[PDB]
RNA sequence: CCGGGCACUCUAACGGGACUGCCCGCGAAAGCGGGAGGAAGGAGGGGACGACGUCUGGUCAGCAUGGCCCUUACGGCCUGGGCGACACACGUGCUACAAUGCCCACUACAAAGCGAUGCCACCCGGCAACGGGGAGCUAAUCGCAAAAAGGUGGGCCCAGUUCGGAUUGGGGUCUGCAACCCGACCCCAUGAAGCCGGAAUCGCUAGUAAUCGCGGAUCAGCCAUGCCGCGGUGAAUACG
C-alpha cells in the first residue's frame, strides 16, 4: 500500500515492509505500528484499509521523508560546503569527513583504486 | 574476641608471625580460631626484556600479598601480655579491630 | 546410609551424595534434566551407575560449583564413581577398567607471550 | 554527531575583546591563536585572523557559520 | 554482527550499554 | 631525558591534565608504572638486584 | 610424525547408539567445537531417516559410509622432471576418514535449507548408491586405475 | 537467612606420592615392548632456565659512556600547527559475506584480576549515553559483574535480504582549561563493499586448533579492534 511518496512495500511483515521508505528504520517502523496499534507481524497484503489509512496518515504527517530528506540532507552538505568550513572541504575533495585516516583504507569515499607507479627497491612492505 | 589482620610479601614472615601470636596468647585467652589463611592477591608486571624493540621477549614479575586471621575470642587480661610488645617479624604489617 | 565422593574436571568440583532409593537426582536443587536442559552429554554423568547395574537401587543429591556444564558433567561422573566404591570396594574390580575412577588432568594450557594464545603463533609475511 | 554540553566554550581573549569592539562600532581584524573558541552571534560581521600554525588567516564570519569553531576556517595542512 | 552497534552483540563487543542492551 | 624536561615534577601544571609521570630513576616518560614510579627498564633492573621488596620472578 | 607412528585417538562410543563411528561423523559435522549443536543435527537427521524410511537409521548410516569409501586413489609423485598420479591402494583407516569427511562435505552442498535434512537425505541417498558423496568416491577410483600405467611406481 | 557444626567445597602453608620399584617378554648392559596396582607410568601436562661462540645484529632517543660538534644558540619558555597529510603499494589484524545463521525474549554454568576522593549496589529522571540522590566495602565479607557461546520459546525463509554495518546528515551525553585540525560513547535517519577471495602464503599435533566471552597494565579521556593473562565448549590428522 503506497504510503510515503510513491512507496509500496508488500508481501512482507509491515514493520520491515515499512523499512523500504527513505527515512524509516526498524525503530520508527516499530513505532508507527504502535502509536497506530497494528499487529506489526501482519503482511502488507493482509492489512486493512482502516489500518493502511492510519499508517499513511501517521507516518506521512509526523516525519520529513523521501524526496524531502534527500533534499534537506543535500542542502546541509551544500551548506557547510558553501561556507569556508573544513567538513565542506572534505566533502569537496570527496574524502572522509569524520577524522579518519586517508593513508590507507578510506575506500568507501574514494571509490575504486587509481593505482600508479612507484619503487620496488628493498622491502617496501 | 579480638580480630587481627596479617598481611605481607613473605609467606614465612607471616607464618612466623601468626604463630608468634597464637601460641603466646594460647595460654591466657580462648583457644583461638587458629590461624586462618586468607586468599592471596597477586600483582603482575610484564616487561619487554630489552631496552629497544624486541616486543616478543618479555619477562614476568609478580608481587604476591599473603593474608592471615588468627582471631582470639575472650579479650582476656593475661593475653594482651604474652603478646602486646614482643614482636619479631619485620616484613609484616598488622591491623587490629575487635 | 550415605556415600560420598567428589570428582573434579577442568576445574569444576561436585559434591556427590548417594543414598538408597529410586533414581531421583537433585543437582543444586533441580532435577538432573532440569539442570542439564537438553545437553546430549548429560547421560554420561550417570554412566558409572549403569556400569554396575545400580541406578535401580540408588538415589543421589549433587552439589556443584566451578567451571562449566560439561566440566561439571564429568566432575559428577567421578564423584558418583567414588561414592559407589565408598559403598563397596568390590565395585572397583569392574568399575575401574572403564576408567571412571581416573581424574581428567588436561586443563586450559597457559597463554605464552609472543604467541596469540599458548600455541597459535603470529602470522609472518615475506620471510 | 557533534557535542559539548552546556557552556558553549569561547576563549574570553577575543570575546571580551569583540563584545567591546561592538560598543565603538566595529573594527578591522583581530588576529588570534585560539581557534578553539566557538563562533557566536556578536561576531557576525567581524573579521578574525586565525593562526593556522604558520600564518593568521582572514575570516569574514557570517550568520551561516554562527555555531562553528574558528579553526574550521583556517585549514591546517597544504595539499596538492 | 559484532560491528552492529544497534544490536545486542554490538553493545557487548563494544562493551557499552544503551537501548539495545540496557543494564538489566 | 633532557634535564630541562624533567621539570615535570613542577607541580604547577597550569591545568591538572598536562601533568604526566616519568621514571623516577631514568626520566623515561614512555612506559612508567604507577605502583613503582619506574619505567619497564629501570623496573626490570632493580627487580633483578632484589631491591624491589616482595617482587619475584613469576612463573606458571 | 618423524619418530613414532602416532597411535589413533580412540573415541568415546555414541551417547545413543554406543557406536564410535557415530561420534566420528558427529565430530566431522561439528564446527567451532559446538559438539551439542553437532550431535543434535545428526540425531534429528536420524529421526528424519526414521520417518521417510522404514529402515533403522543406524543401519542406513553404516551402509552409506560403506558405499562412499574409496578402495583406490592416485597419490602424486616426482620422477625425473615430471609429476605422476600413482594409483595406490587405500588404507582402511583412511577410507573411513575420507568416507565420513566426504558425506558431510557433499551433504552441505545439497539445496535443502535445514542442516539435519541435508545430512538425512545425503546419508540415506548414499546407501541407495546415489548422491554426490558417492560420486566423489567414484571419481577418485576412476582417477586411480585410469593411471594404472604408472602403477609400477609402487611407492 | 538465624542458631549451630567443621564433615564437605574451598582458601594457603607444610608433607606424602612414581622408583621402570612389581610381573612377563627381549637384551649383555643401558634400556625397549607389554601387563597390574594406582589421580597420575616411564621426562604426567605447562613454565622459569637458553653453553664456547656467530651475525662489526639492535639500541649514543631508557640509562650510563670515550671522542667530536653548538654554546643570545644544535640550550630554554610558551601559544598554534605537525607526528593524524594522500594518486598509490605492502605487513598485522578486526568485522563480514549468513539458516551448523541473524534478531528478541526467558533461563543456566567460569577463572583470573582490579577498586577510599576509586569501584560504585539500590532508587528516581532520561529511548539511551548518562545525570541527581545514596547504602556498602581499608574489600574470601561490598562493587566492577551481565558471562557468551549454550538451553527454552518465538520471529526471519534464501533474498544482498530481519545477512553485513562501511559512509554520510541530524540531535545529545561524558572526560577535559579546550575535542576545527584530532576523542570515545548514545539515539534517529543513511544502509556502502562484500555471495567465501588469482598467483602465492601463515598457524596448529591435542584441552592443542577453531570458536565464546572476562580482567589487567598504560590511563582524565581515548582512536585497544593491540598487547599480557583468564576460564567455557571442544575437533581433524600424522602412511610415512
Ligand atoms: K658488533
Ligand atoms: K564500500
Ligand atoms: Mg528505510
Ligand atoms: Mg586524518
Ligand atoms: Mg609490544
Ligand atoms: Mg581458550
Ligand atoms: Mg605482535
Ligand atoms: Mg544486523
Ligand atoms: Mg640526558
Ligand atoms: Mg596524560
Ligand atoms: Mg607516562
Ligand atoms: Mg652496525
Ligand atoms: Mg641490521
Ligand atoms: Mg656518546
Ligand atoms: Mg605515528
Ligand atoms: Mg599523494
Ligand atoms: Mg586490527
Ligand atoms: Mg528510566
Ligand atoms: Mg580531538
Ligand atoms: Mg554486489
Ligand atoms: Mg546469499
Ligand atoms: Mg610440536
Ligand atoms: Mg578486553
Ligand atoms: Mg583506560
Ligand atoms: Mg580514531
Ligand atoms: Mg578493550
Ligand atoms: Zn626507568
Amino acid at each position: 500500500a503506497r504510503i510515503a511518496g510513491v512507496e509500496i512495500p508488500r508481501n512482507k511483515r509491515v514493520d520491515v515492509a515499512l523499512t523500504y521508505i527513505y527515512g524509516i528504520g526498524k525503530a520508527r517502523a516499530k513505532e508507527a505500528l504502535e502509536k497506530t496499534g497494528i499487529n506489526p507481524a501482519t503482511r502488507v497484503k493482509d492489512l486493512t484499509e482502516a489500518e493502511v489509512v492510519r499508517l499513511r496518515e501517521y507516518v506521512e504527517n509526523t516525519w520529513k521523508l523521501e524526496g524531502e530528506l534527500r533534499a534537506e540532507v543535500a542542502a546541509n552538505i551544500k551548506r557547510l560546503m558553501d561556507i569556508g568550513c573544513y567538513r565542506g572541504l572534505r566533502h569537496r575533495r570527496g574524502l572522509p569527513v569524520r577524522g579518519q585516516r586517508t593513508r590507507t583504507n578510506a575506500r568507501t569515499r574514494k571509490g575504486p583504486r587509481k593505482t600508479v607507479a612507484g619503487k620496488k627497491k628493498a622491502p617496501r612492505k | 574476641k579480638i580480630r587481627i589482620k596479617l598481611r605481607g610479601f613473605d609467606h614465612k614472615t607471616l607464618d612466623a608471625s601468626a604463630q608468634k601470636i597464637v601460641e603466646a596468647a594460647r595460654r591466657s585467652g580462648a583457644q583461638v580460631s587458629g590461624p586462618i589463611p586468607l586468599p592471596t592477591r597477586v600483582r603482575r608486571f610484564t616487561v619487554i626484556r630489552g631496552p629497544f624493540k624486541h616486543k616478543d621477549s618479555r619477562e614476568h614479575f609478580e608481587l604476591r600479598t599473603h593474608n592471615r586471621l588468627v582471631d582470639i575470642i575472650n579479650p582476656n587480661r593475661k593475653t594482651i601480655e604474652q603478646l602486646m610488645t614482643l614482636d619479631l617479624p619485620t616484613g609484616v604489617e598488622i591491623e587490629i579491630k575487635t | 546410609e550415605q556415600y560420598y565422593g567428589t570428582g573434579r574436571r577442568k576445574e569444576a568440583v561436585a559434591r556427590v551424595f548417594l543414598r538408597p532409593g529410586n533414581g531421583k537426582v537433585t543437582v543444586n536443587g533441580q532435577d538432573f534434566n532440569e539442570y542439564f536442559q537438553g545437553l546430549v552429554r548429560a547421560v554420561a554423568a550417570l554412566e558409572p551407575l549403569r556400569a554396575v547395574d545400580a541406578l535401580g537401587r540408588f538415589d543421589a543429591y549433587i552439589t556443584v560449583r566451578g567451571g562449566g556444564k560439561s566440566g561439571q558433567i564429568d566432575a559428577i561422573k567421578l564423584g558418583i564413581a567414588r561414592a559407589l566404591v565408598q559403598y563397596n570396594p568390590d565395585y572397583r574390580a569392574k568399575l575401574k577398567p572403564l576408567g571412571f575412577l581416573t581424574r581428567d588432568a588436561r586443563v586450559v594450557e597457559r597463554k605464552k607471550y609472543g604467541k596469540h594464545k599458548a600455541r597459535r603463533a603470529p602470522q609472518y609475511s615475506k620471510r | 554527531p557533534r557535542s559539548l554540553k552546556k557552556g558553549v566554550f569561547v576563549d574570553d581573549h577575543l570575546l571580551e575583546k569583540v563584545l567591546e569592539l561592538n560598543a565603538k562600532g566595529e573594527k578591522r581584524l583581530i588576529k588570534t591563536w585560539s581557534r578553539r573558541s566557538t563562533i557566536v552571534p556578536e561576531m557576525v560581521g567581524h573579521t578574525i585572523a586565525v593562526y593556522n600554525g604558520k600564518q593568521h588567516v582572514p575570516v569574514y564570519i557570517t550568520e551561516n557559520m554562527v555555531g562553528h569553531k574558528l579553526g574550521e576556517f583556517a585549514p591546517t595542512r597544504t595539499y596538492r | 554482527g559484532k560491528g552492529d552497534r544497534r544490536t545486542r552483540r554490538g553493545k557487548i563487543w563494544r562493551g557499552t550499554y544503551g537501548k539495545y542492551r540496557p543494564r538489566k | 631525558a633532557r634535564k630541562a624536561l624533567i621539570e615535570k615534577a613542577k607541580r604547577t601544571p597550569k591545568f591538572k591534565v598536562r601533568a604526566y609521570t616519568r621514571c623516577v630513576r631514568c626520566g623515561r616518560a614512555r612506559s612508567v608504572y604507577r605502583f613503582f614510579g619506574l619505567c619497564r627498564i629501570c623496573l626490570r633492573e632493580l627487580a633483578h638486584k632484589g631491591q624491589l621488596p616482595g617482587v619475584r620472578k613469576a612463573s606458571w | 610424525a618423524r619418530r613414532r607412528r602416532a597411535e589413533v585417538r580412540q573415541l568415546q562410543p555414541d551417547l545413543v547408539y554406543g557406536d564410535v563411528l557415530v561420534t566420528a561423523f558427529i565430530n566431522k559435522i561439528m564446527r567451532d567445537g559446538k559438539k551439542n549443536l553437532a550431535a543434535r543435527i545428526f540425531y534429528d537427521a536420524c529421526k528424519i531417516i526414521q520417518e521417510k524410511t522404514g529402515q533403522e537409521p543406524l543401519k542406513v548410516f553404516k551402509q552409506a559410509v560403506e558405499n562412499v569409501k574409496p578402495r583406490m586413489e592416485v597419490r602424486s609423485r616426482r620422477v625425473g622432471g615430471a609429476n605422476y598420479q600413482v594409483p595406490m591402494e587405500v588404507s582402511p583407516r583412511r577410507q573411513q576418514s575420507l568416507a565420513l569427511r566426504w558425506l558431510v562435505q557433499a551433504a552441505n552442498q545439497r539445496p535443502e535449507r535445514r542442516a539435519a535434512v541435508r545430512i538425512a537425505h545425503e546419508l540415506m541417498d548414499a546407501a541407495e548408491g546415489k548422491g554426490g558423496a558417492v560420486k566423489k568416491k567414484e571419481d577418485v577410483e576412476r582417477m586411480a586405475e585410469a593411471n594404472r600405467a604408472y602403477a609400477h611406481y609402487r611407492w
